[PDB]
């Protein structure tokens, strides 16, 4: 039961949330994203620069 | 294991006869 | 229904009858009832239900 | 005469009280009727948060 | 029912307190009974009493 | 006249106020039991399987 | 009923035994003590039962069900 | 051997009523 909505820049969704406090007369937002990272072979890639 | 009461399954038949029951010359048969 | 044991019969046991429904047991454990001289007066089984 | 205009629009509310303060819990069954008729979750309203 | 206000720049009561809910009555009491009561003979009613009503 | 044209299902006039009623009114009670009823057979049965 | 209690339980200090009347005597006077401060408690309802229309409720208030439910507790502190 | 408790007997016999229930001058019959 809180407000929310759905945003979306460059293929990434990002979720908005709309809520406030209520003695403290306060309203607040917040924008949240939970990312995850594999590494499959490290034989693959690396650092390349200048040779002499 | 579970069992069903015997006034839970008299409720359920009372219910559903009632709501069949309350929710409904030719003209004036009709609801 | 719910069934009725005491409480030094099923102390230390009471995980494995919390979780009956979702997990798998093979088997359920609990103790026998015992006197004050540690005679055993009945059996492991509960001893009965509500109506 | 009620000559201002404002004068004429107290009269007004006066007159929409009077005619809400009657007709208040017949409409309250109305609208509960077709709550509970058309929406999906107003068959268990007054009790959503319950537990 | 009556209450009471507060005054606050921007509206923040965390720290204030807030109007209870007292609530009285009054209370009505029955009296005691008023009676009228009248008594005759039955011969009173045979030969003398006429114009009853 | 007042161009208001009111539609009633059933009306009365029963104490000083008009009264009307539709077509749901008179089965609330019993399908918000037989709602109640089938949830508690639901949660005991699944309480309990085997 | 306080003394019978201390005196059961203050007999094996004087290497001694109770009898069968002192016992009778100890049971009747602890059923009385107990029978004094005897409360019943009653089963209130779920929270979830409608009230009949007889109770003349209105939908103006949550009297449409009994209460006591402890809803919406939500806020900050999130995964809830 | 396994045992099948009467709550889940009802529960499938009711839900089964209640499916082919809910779910449905001749045109006006059909739904």
């Amino acid at each position: 039961s809180i407000d929310s909505a759905v945003a979306t820049y460059e293929g990434f969704s990002i979720r908005v949330h709309k809520y406030a406090d209520g003695d403290a007369n306060v309203q607040k937002m917040r924008f949240d994203l939970l990312p995850a990272y594999v590494c499959f072979n490290p034989h693959m890639g690396g650092q390349f620069f200048g040779n002499p | 294991p579970a069992v069903m009461n015997q006034a839970l399954a008299a409720l359920l038949q009372q219910t559903s006869a009632d709501i069949q029951e309350v929710t409904g010359m030719n003209r004036a048969d009709m609801a | 229904q719910i069934p009725i044991v005491g409480m030094e019969q099923i102390r230390g046991l009471e995980k494995h009858w919390e979780a009956r429904n979702k997990k798998r047991p093979a088997f359920l454990p609990l103790r026998e009832v015992r006197d004050k001289s540690g005679n055993i007066i009945a059996g492991a089984t509960p001893a009965g239900y509500t109506q | 005469m009620a000559e201002t205009l404002e004068k004429k629009h107290e009269r007004i509310m006066l007159r929409f009280d009077r005619a809400y303060s009657p007709q208040k819990e017949v409409r309250e069954k109305c609208i509960e009727a077709t709550r509970f008729a058309r929406v999906p979750g107003g068959q268990w309203e007054g009790a959503t948060a319950a537990g | 029912h009556q209450f009471s206000s507060l005054r606050t720049p921007t509206g923040d009561i965390s720290g204030q307190n807030k109007n209870n809910l007292i609530s009285g009555k009054a209370t009505g009491r029955v009296g005691n009974y008023i009676t009228v009561a009248v008594e005759y003979q039955q011969l009173e009613e045979a030969i003398k009493l006429n114009q009853l009503e | 006249h007042i161009p208001l044209i009111p539609v009633y299902g059933k009306r009365w006039f029963i104490d000083d106020i008009e009264r009307v009623e539709g077509h749901i009114a008179k089965a609330m009670d019993p399908q918000r039991l037989y709602n109640l009823q089938v949830s508690m057979l639901a949660d005991t049965a699944a309480q309990d399987p085997g | 009923a306080v003394g019978y209690q201390l005196l059961l339980r203050m007999l094996s200090d004087y290497s001694l035994e109770p009898t069968p009347q002192v016992l009778s005597n100890a049971q009747r006077s602890y059923d009385a003590l107990m029978t004094d401060t005897l409360v019943v408690p009653s089963m209130r309802r779920r929270g979830d039962f409608p009230v009949g229309q007889g109770n003349k409720y209105d939908v103006f208030t949550s009297d449409r069900y009994y209460p006591g439910d402890l809803p919406l507790i939500d806020g900050d502190i999130p995964n809830a």
